[PDB]
């Protein structure tokens, strides 16, 4: 036949994939951590948009730290051989490099490992992607008036598509979600018969640190803003369809 | 507005 380009992922396999979203509203009492209202509103908004982009939509709802290992261990060990992708959507209480269990902290790498190229044979290849909506820390942004190869590393194919930059707070509304997971939703309804993931993701920049800003009675939290970060480790162009 |  004639000439033929790859420099997208293969997404026409008979099933898209796994969503996997972990929604952790309520904490134990003991680790002082606070209720995360409006994450409900964000759980809902993802498995409906995931669902139109048919992918099999799992929601697991405050689960331990203990649960969150296991499952992701379970999934891990699924026969993914027939899906094109995988998707996990943390969301939670967290800090650099970790998400919170309803009893405790969960290492990030630890999470991801089960996904590795080397331990996840039939993800090998396949963009793995995990979104996560949790803080990255305590700093406030204060805004600003306008031969060839034989293998591939084990940590490719994956992309983080965080709330928040590095080392930052990530913003949550109690009443209409998070700021980074409904600009996404609006973001893949609109636009993921049209662009390149990316492309989607940058347009959730625009939306995160343009349309949003924290109105609080606390000095220390009013007039704040957001950029979320997008961390790829893709080696091709990600089209939700095909 | 919370944060996380």
């Amino acid at each position: 036949s004639g000439i033929s380009l790859d420099n997208s992922y293969k997404m026409d396999y008979p099933e898209m994939g796994l969503c996997i979203i972990i929604n952790n509203k309520n904490f134990h009492k003991s680790t002082g951590m606070t209720s995360r209202s409006g994450t409900d509103v964000d759980a809902a908004n993802l498995r409906e948009t995931f669902r139109n982009l048919k992918y099999e939509v799992r929601n697991k709802n405050d689960l331990t730290r203990e649960e969150i290992v296991e499952l992701m261990r379970d999934v891990s060990k699924e026969d993914h051989s027939k899906r094109s992708s995988f998707v996990c959507v943390l969301l939670s209480h967290g800090e650099e490099g970790i998400i919170f269990g309803t009893n405790g902290p969960v290492d990030l790498k630890k999470i991801t490992n089960f996904f590795r190229g080397d331990r996840c044979r039939s993800l090998t290849g396949k963009p793995k992607l995990f979104i996560i909506q949790a803080c990255r820390g305590t700093e406030l942004d204060c805004g600003i008036e306008t031969m060839a190869c034989h293998k591939i590393p084990v940590e490719a194919d994956f992309l983080y598509a965080c709330s928040t930059a590095p080392g930052y707070y990530s913003w949550r509304n109690s009443k209409d979600g998070s700021w980074f997971i409904q600009s996404l939703c609006a973001m893949l309804k609109q636009y993921a018969d049209k662009l390149e993931f990316m492309h989607i993701l940058t347009r959730v920049n625009r939306k995160v640190a343009t349309e949003f800003e924290s109105f609080s009675f606390d000095a220390t939290f009013h007039a704040k803003k957001q950029i979320p970060c997008i961390h790829s480790m893709l080696t091709k162009e990600l089209y939700f369809y095909h | 507005d919370e944060v996380d």
